[PDB]
């Protein structure tokens, strides 16, 4: 029930700031993400699918953002990257799920989607679960920037760019993370 | 930090066998699985068997199905590979590689047919099997 | 098993492809392919998982591909250190089984 709004937002938001969706104290139906057909890569770890009916209604969370095709594979525990370790880092004892779906002709502009962006450039490998807002030069070791787009350092942020005449793993797959958890 | 240290070097007749000994320290091993991949020397590598995270679901190469094996212990979290009829071709130097966790398929069939890559790799330890 | 050209060679500052064929049966089926760096005397490093992905530690000059039955390690500026084997590894459903490559030999001019 609570989590109708959660796969079907008519925008998502970028990984380098996502939202954490939190549904509640309602009746679950998960009998509605099993037995869809539309999902292309769903992956549920340690709790079983079909048989979290009778469990753990518990604050579940639920995350959302959108990556590219070949880059959903860098969303399973461990699995360090660029976008697994600056962006969306899920430890290596998780729980839950991770569902995602192809959105062939819903993100992709014929000039360009150029308002999704991912990091690029971090000091310190991001901690689990943990959200950037901050902007900053990144500062890689040279005289101390301020400011300045200039040779060696810069900008932190990279757009993305769909593109429709792209092969499958650039094309963009949102994804939406389950975790569950206990009192 | 991780690494994947490993023993039971061979010099044996071909036709007897021996059982190998990967060990494993600083990363959670009861989780993962863990694969044997060899390489004869003067070629490249070759993928020899893959077992689960508990000993339920397992495959083998098809130059070693049939005659070999490999089991787990979580008690000094290693692997084994026992290699019955070590004939002539079987000869190579053995890495054990890490695997991955997954498990998925929205039936509860808990299973692994896989995509990922072999992530963090072993020393290996030769075996010569000559007459 | 994969194909893969037994020999490719490049000057310094160059761009050099590595092919890796397969059949439809494997990587042609869906599967994905990676890339090791295998130096002569260690055990091979993961350079490329998923088709375009790089690990911590991996520079920003291995781009990969995959399209139709091919992939590509695409070394852009290969300095002195990459002059080892490089494997591609599928998976295929023909025999259940994580078949490899035979090998190619990088080395600089
Ligand atoms: C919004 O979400 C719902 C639930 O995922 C979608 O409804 C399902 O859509 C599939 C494919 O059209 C149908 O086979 C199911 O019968 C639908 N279930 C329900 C709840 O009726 C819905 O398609 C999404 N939004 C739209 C209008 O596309």
């Amino acid at each position: 029930c609570p989590f109708g709004e959660v796969f079907n937002a008519t925008k998502f938001a970028s990984v380098y700031a996502w939202n954490r969706k939190r549904i509640s104290n309602c009746v679950a139906d998960y009998s509605v993400l099993y037995n869809s057909a539309s999902f292309s890569t769903f992956k549920c770890y340690g709790v079983s699918p079909t048989k979290l009916n009778d469990l753990c209604f518990t604050n579940v969370y639920a995350d959302s953002f959108v990556i590219r095709g070949d880059e959903v594979r860098q969303i399973a525990p461990g699995q360090t990257g660029k976008i697994a370790d600056y962006n969306y880092k899920l430890p290596d004892d998780f729980t839950g799920c991770v569902i995602a779906w192809n959105s062939n002709n819903l993100d992709s502009k014929v000039g360009g989607n150029y308002n999704y962006l991912y990091r690029l450039f971090r000091k310190s490998n991001l901690k689990p679960f943990e959200r950037d807002i901050s902007t900053e030069i990144y500062q890689a070791g040279s005289t101390p920037c301020n400011g300045v787009k200039g040779f060696n350092c810069y900008f932190p942020l990279q757009s993305y760019g769909f593109q429709p005449t792209y092969g499958v793993g650039y094309q963009p797959y949102r994804v939406v993370v389950l975790s569950f958890e206990l009192l | 930090q991780v690494q994947l240290v490993e023993s039971g070097g061979g010099v044996v007749q071909p036709g007897r066998s021996l059982r190998l000994s990967c060990a494993a320290s600083g990363f959670t091993f009861s989780s993962i699985a863990m694969h044997w991949v060899r390489q004869a020397p003067g070629k490249g590598l070759e993928w020899v068997a893959v077992m689960s995270f508990d000993g339920s679901i397992k495959y083998y190469g098809d130059s070693v199905k049939g005659r070999f094996t490999i089991s787990r212990d979580n008690s000094k979290s290693t692997l084994y590979l026992q290699m019955n009829s070590l004939r002539a071709e079987d000869t190579a130097v053995y890495y054990c590689a890490r695997g991955v966790q997954g498990y998925y398929d929205r039936s509860g069939y808990y299973n692994l047919d896989y995509n990922y890559g072999m992530d963090v790799w072993g020393q290996g330890t030769t075996v010569t099997v000559s007459s | 098993v994969l194909t893969q050209p037994p020999s490719v060679s490049g000057a310094p500052g160059q761009r050099v492809t590595i092919s890796c064929t397969g059949s439809s049966s494997n990587i042609g089926a869906g599967y994905d392919v990676h890339w090791y760096q295998q130096l002569p005397g260690t055990a091979p490093k993961l350079l490329i998982y998923g088709n375009s992905n790089r690990p911590s530690g991996v520079p920003d000059r291995f781009s990969g591909s995959k399209s139709g039955t091919s992939a590509s390690l695409a070394i852009t500026g290969l300095q002195a250190e990459d002059e080892a084997d490089y494997y591609c590894q599928s998976y295929d459903s023909s025999l259940s089984g994580w078949v490899f490559g035979g090998g190619t030999k990088l080395t600089v001019l």
